[PDB]
């Protein structure tokens, strides 16, 4: 999946539109009015993440072997 | 204004890649040896093949007919050209895919009117819907006998 | 292993004996008092487990793998030993001792599972100790004292020894544990950040200045603030989530955060400087950012 990510990142006629390189995996420095590169202001920092919910736990417990290590949580 | 749609198809990757390419050249010109000159550079036989081509057939007429200033394209002394090729190679012209793809060549599949009136999502769903099909038409598979019945 | 319960079963009472004048861990005296008796605990175990000091080899400052005995009764990694000992050097890195023939006893009956049930004891002890300073120490909403904080911050650095200097070990009270690259965890960090941000702004700054100055000099200190930044995020939600107020108190209070934000990113630009008020401003307006979006 970081492969395929990397793939449909770069089909070459979306990559020229500048809305999936704000987005889908370039830093943002070509956009000319901006702050110089800082330690804070690189892509990585201003990146998006998860937000946990109990569901994706329950897709963990199913990938670690929930119902044998852990099977009250899995239940 | 010309915001292009997303080709979620790239997932098989180097191989419909270079098949959706020539398939959109041949839309753009008229010569269509080139698709049968990029079917004779491919692994994967003739299920895979005929998957590839009919994901690229969908998605350059998609691409065409959903936009309002390209709109029936083909019929402009093109849908001859791609006709003639179905007529001549074998590799899609089986009467159940071949019926589908004619189908899909003069607009009367109902699938594109699938009239989801939530026009962000209507595109998503369309695209998984003809995917699907592909596979249960292009795939001759146990596991799929059920669901192309259904 | 039934042979160490007349240990243990002396050490209850011991923590009772300790604990029996001030019942309360989160001050400094019974913290520092649990601390040395668990200390001598293990201390005390190891000796009565396998005669003064399983040790981790003094090569690569951890622990041994197919273990082979010198004749001054050392505890070394064979690849270590065979890595080192085919020069010149046939003695001990150690206590100098000169060794006669070859690295031939190796035993791989005694000290395999030694250095086993070790792990998982200082495994057990481990959750032990974050159980208890998950627990006691954190216990109400008002936190803990400054001396025990000091102590809990101290205790996640293995402070300098002769050999790589100042690695970084998983919150133990012990010191025979390593990571040979410099891993930094967010443990401590969480059951810290359940108070209130006001009242904890010092000691993670503290830890911060620690953590550039012995650790994360000039490497990639991007995963170490990305950390820091998710850290606080997650303990604003849970400081939201978790506590019973409406919609209308936390928008009007993040909007007055957002119309009166001075800039000030001069401060903590250039190359190193990141102070944990500035982190959490950063983490503040992504979570303002979310609720907008
Ligand atoms: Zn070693």
């Amino acid at each position: 999946l970081p492969a395929i990510n990397a793939l449909i990142s770069q089909d070459e006629r979306i990559s020229s539109n500048p809305v999936t390189k704000i987005i889908y995996g370039d830093p943002a420095t070509f956009l000319p009015h901006l702050p110089q590169k800082s330690i804070i202001h690189c892509s990585k920092i201003w990146s998006c993440r998860r937000k946990i919910t109990v569901e994706y736990l329950q897709h963990i417990v199913e990938q670690k072997n929930g119902k044998e290590t852990v099977p009250v949580l899995w239940h | 204004d010309h915001v292009s749609l997303m080709d979620r198809y790239l997932v098989h990757g180097n191989e419909y890649k270079a098949v959706r390419d020539a398939t959109a050249k041949a839309v753009l010109e008229c010569k269509t040896l080139d698709i049968g000159n990029a079917l004779m550079a491919c692994r994967s036989p003739k299920p895979q093949q005929t998957a590839y081509l009919l994901l690229a057939l969908y998605t350059e007429v998609a691409a065409l007919y959903r936009s309002p200033n390209g709109s029936l394209h083909p019929e402009a002394k093109q849908l001859e050209a791609v006709n003639k090729f179905i007529k001549e190679s074998k590799i899609l012209s089986d009467p159940n895919i071949r019926c589908f793809a004619r189908s899909l060549v003069d607009n009367t599949l109902p699938l594109l009117k699938i009239r989801s009136a939530n026009s962000i999502l209507k595109g998503t769903v369309t695209e998984m819907a003809v995917h699907v099909a592909t596979i249960l038409l292009c795939g001759h598979n146990q596991i799929l006998k059920p669901l192309r019945n259904l | 292993i039934p042979e160490l319960s007349p240990l243990v079963t002396t050490y209850v009472s011991l923590l009772d004996k300790c604990l029996e004048e001030d019942s309360n861990l989160k001050t400094c005296r019974p913290f520092v008092a649990v601390m040395t008796t668990l200390c001598d605990c293990k201390d005390k175990a190891s000796k009565k487990f396998s005669r003064f000091g399983i040790q981790p080899c003094f090569i690569c400052h951890g622990d041994a793998q197919d273990p082979v005995c010198l004749p001054c009764d050392h505890v070394y990694c064979l690849r270590c030993i065979q890595t080192w000992l085919i020069p010149g050097q046939m003695m001990c890195p150690y206590c100098l001792t000169d060794l006669p023939d070859k690295f031939s006893p190796t035993v791989s009956q005694d000290h395999r599972k030694a250095i086993e049930k070790h792990a998982q004891f200082r495994h057990m002890c481990n959750s032990f100790f974050v159980d208890l300073v998950s627990t006691m120490c954190f216990k109400d909403n008002t936190p803990p004292e400054k001396s025990v904080i000091d102590t809990l911050l101290s205790l996640l650095f293995v402070q300098k020894e002769l050999l790589h200097r100042e690695h970084t070990k998983s919150l133990s009270p012990f010191d025979d544990v390593v990571d040979q690259t410099p891993v930094i965890r967010s443990v401590l960090l969480k059951l810290l950040l359940k108070y209130s941000f006001h009242e904890v702004k010092d000691y993670i700054q503290n830890y911060l200045t620690q953590l550039e100055k012995k650790a994360f000099l000039t490497e990639d200190k991007t995963e170490l603030y990305l950390l820091f930044i998710s850290c606080l995020e997650d303990s604003v939600h849970q400081k939201t989530s978790a506590g019973c107020r409406n919609l209308e108190q936390v928008l009007r209070e993040e909007g007055h955060f957002l119309r009166t934000y001075s800039p000030g990113l001069q401060g903590q630009e250039p190359v190193r400087i990141a102070s944990v008020e500035y982190l959490q401003e950063v983490a503040r307006v992504r979570l303002c950012l979310d609720l907008a979006a």
